[PDB]
């Protein structure tokens, strides 16, 4: 029950890949998995078989131009905290800003993504990037983050 | 060459003209307007809303080729006056291949309390009556919303020679304006009663007129 | 083509009455936007009809609320620069930018004509309400850069609107200034003066009066 790449959070049109050591929504596949182009329906719960039956992993496919992907949303102190703020079709995306708490926290002139290397306590907030895609301003919708001791 | 389009297109949604919404015989429209649609995925797929209530009856437009290499696609929808000045939200939805989803827009009328145009006509200075051509004046002052027209007549036919300014925020949160209507000396000199006509929703009637003349 | 990101820059002239009045000091305001704090160095190069000029003074970046900076240069400017028509040249250098901003702006061009300045009392109609206007026509001028201003017992008026220049059929601008007064002041015969500060006038400048009769 291996994602590559690991985000969960995805965006229609995106490529997963799906590993083994299956059931999607509890029900037979076509093989025995590669999603070449997601759409809303690829989302929801996945499990596999062949040896033992896997726990559950959850896949979110989302609608837009821009999608705030984290491997988790909870993190311990000093854990690293890895930011991808991934565009529809991996469109350029320009003048990057991810946000906390309606905040402006880091810029890039090019898409980046904004890795934090320890997390602390005053990075707990709802976070969202934005940027240019040509000319034309767009958002992703917010996350929240929260940090525990 | 063609352009790169990485945004894909992009939507205006406009107003109808201020007298087609106040003249009942006039036909007052919503104008949904789509730029940067590429010769690849030129289809514009439109969804009309007024309150959220979808609506069949707008007019599609053939497309439009740009100079820059795209087209502007077009969808005008015909309101009822009542429901515009009622204050009934227009919501365009624009669908095309280029897209993640559809980008909708809404428009209606600017909202607060609507207020009466006052309306003064004021004659040429004196020291303009020294030149060949002379400037009539109409101030309308004190309106809520922005949202006017403006005309001038002479003895029931139009008088087109004129310049109407922009509104402009005032002090207590009106607007007003300026209209000059230019006028040969020769026919003001003759007592000819020229009008100012002023249209706006907070009027009796959408309707008022005031007149000018040598005394 | 277009450029992707980097820095923006944007290039401000002088506000119109400082390039008139010679009491006053007009300066072009470069802003460079969106400087990474990765790259924050911005050098400035200004050229005058091609001239490099240096005596710009270069405002320290400042952090903006959305973890960019923002850096300023001003270059002061000669009154009769401005009007002569000199182009003025603001060259933005930095890491990020594969090549250097360039932007130019001057005053608009074509033949300066002098406003007719105009006062209108306030209608008969008027004169029931609590306040009441005073209406300064100005017309026949160009370019459309101008300053207006009421004037009473030598001390700026404070309540008025002038709306923005509005283009006529001749290729010339007018616009109306609407100063707003308590009626009494009015009947009471106080005097109010519209003042005018245009490039085609004698003096950058003309005033004229207003009061009952
Ligand atoms: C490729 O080319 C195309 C076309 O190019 C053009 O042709 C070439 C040859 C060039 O010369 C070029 O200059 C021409 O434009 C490009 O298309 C243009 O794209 C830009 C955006 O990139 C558009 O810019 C917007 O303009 C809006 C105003 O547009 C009107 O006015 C202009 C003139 O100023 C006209 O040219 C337009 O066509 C619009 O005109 C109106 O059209 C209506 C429909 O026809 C008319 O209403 C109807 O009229 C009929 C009768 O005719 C009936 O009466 C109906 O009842 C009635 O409905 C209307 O009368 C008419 N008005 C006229 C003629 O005056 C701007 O509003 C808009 O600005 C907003 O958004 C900007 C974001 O880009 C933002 O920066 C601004 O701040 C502003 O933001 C808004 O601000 C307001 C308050 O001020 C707020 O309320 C809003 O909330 C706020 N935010 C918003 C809305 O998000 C844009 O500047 C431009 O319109 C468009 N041109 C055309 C012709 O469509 C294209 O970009 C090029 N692409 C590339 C990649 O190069
Ligand atoms: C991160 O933040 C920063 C700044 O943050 C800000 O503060 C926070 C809290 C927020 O509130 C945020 O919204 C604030 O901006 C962001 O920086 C902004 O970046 C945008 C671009 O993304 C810039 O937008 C342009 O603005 C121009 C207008 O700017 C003036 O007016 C606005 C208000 O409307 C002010 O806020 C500005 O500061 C500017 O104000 C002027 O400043 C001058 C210099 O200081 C003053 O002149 C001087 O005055 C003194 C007196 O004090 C002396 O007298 C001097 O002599 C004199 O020089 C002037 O008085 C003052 N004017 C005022 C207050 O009115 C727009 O012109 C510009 O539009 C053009 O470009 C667009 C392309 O982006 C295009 O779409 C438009 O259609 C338009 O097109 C151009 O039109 C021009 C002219 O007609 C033509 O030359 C060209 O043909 C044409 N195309 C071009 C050039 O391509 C933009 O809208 C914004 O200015 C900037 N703000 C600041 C403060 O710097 C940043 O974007 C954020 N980054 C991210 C990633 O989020
Ligand atoms: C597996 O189960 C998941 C989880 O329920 C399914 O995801 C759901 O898919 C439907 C339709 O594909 C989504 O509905 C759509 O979105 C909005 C909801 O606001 C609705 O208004 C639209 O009309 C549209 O029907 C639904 O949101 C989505 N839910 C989640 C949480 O992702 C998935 O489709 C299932 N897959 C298969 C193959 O059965
Ligand atoms: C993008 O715009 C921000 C806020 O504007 C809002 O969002 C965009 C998508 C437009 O639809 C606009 O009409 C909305 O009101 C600005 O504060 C911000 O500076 C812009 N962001 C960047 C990264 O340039
Ligand atoms: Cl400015």
């Amino acid at each position: 029950v291996f994602l590559e790449p690991q985000w969960y959070r995805v965006l229609e049109k995106d490529s997963v890949t799906l590993k083994c050591q299956w059931f999607h929504n509890e029900s037979l596949i076509s093989s025995q998995y590669f999603i070449d182009a997601a759409t809303v329906d690829d989302s929801g719960e996945y499990r596999c078989q062949t040896s033992t039956l896997s726990d559950p992993v959850q896949l979110e496919v989302h609608i837009g131009w821009l999608l705030l992907q984290a491997p988790r949303w909870v993190f311990k102190e000093e854990d690293p905290i890895h930011l991808r703020c991934h565009s529809w079709k991996n469109t350029a995306l320009h003048k990057v800003t991810y946000l906390q708490n309606g905040k402006g926290r880091k810029y890039f002139h090019h898409n980046s993504d904004f890795y934090i290397p320890k997390a602390t306590l005053k990075d707990s907030g709802s976070y969202f990037c934005r940027g240019l895609v040509g000319s034309k301003n767009v958002s992703s919708e917010t996350v929240q983050i929260t940090i525990t001791q | 060459p063609a352009p790169e389009l990485l945004g894909g297109p992009s939507v205006f949604l406009f107003p109808p003209k201020p007298k087609d919404t106040l003249m009942i015989s006039r036909t007052p429209e919503v104008t949904c307007v789509v730029v940067d649609v590429s010769h690849e995925d030129p289809e514009v797929k439109f969804n009309w809303y007024v309150d959220g209530v979808e609506v069949h009856n707008a007019k599609t437009k053939p497309r439009e080729e740009q100079y820059n290499s795209t087209y502007r696609v077009v969808s005008v929808l015909t309101v009822l006056h009542q429901d515009w000045l009622n204050g009934k939200e227009y919501k365009c939805k624009v669908s095309n291949k280029a897209l993640p989803a559809p980008i909708e827009k809404t428009i209606s009328k600017a909202k607060g309390q609507p207020r009466e145009p006052q309306v003064y006509t004021l004659p040429p200075s004196r020291d303009e009556l020294t030149k060949n051509q002379v400037s009539l004046t109409c101030l309308v002052k004190g309106f809520y919303p922005s949202d006017i027209a403006v005309e001038w007549e002479s003895n029931g036919q139009p008088e087109n020679n004129y310049k109407t300014t922009p509104p402009v925020l005032d002090s207590d949160g009106s607007f007003f304006l300026y209209s000059k209507l230019t006028v040969d000396k020769s026919r003001w000199q003759q007592g000819n009663v020229f009008s100012c006509s002023v249209m706006h929703e907070a009027l009796h009637n959408h309707y008022t007129q005031k007149s000018l003349s040598l005394s």
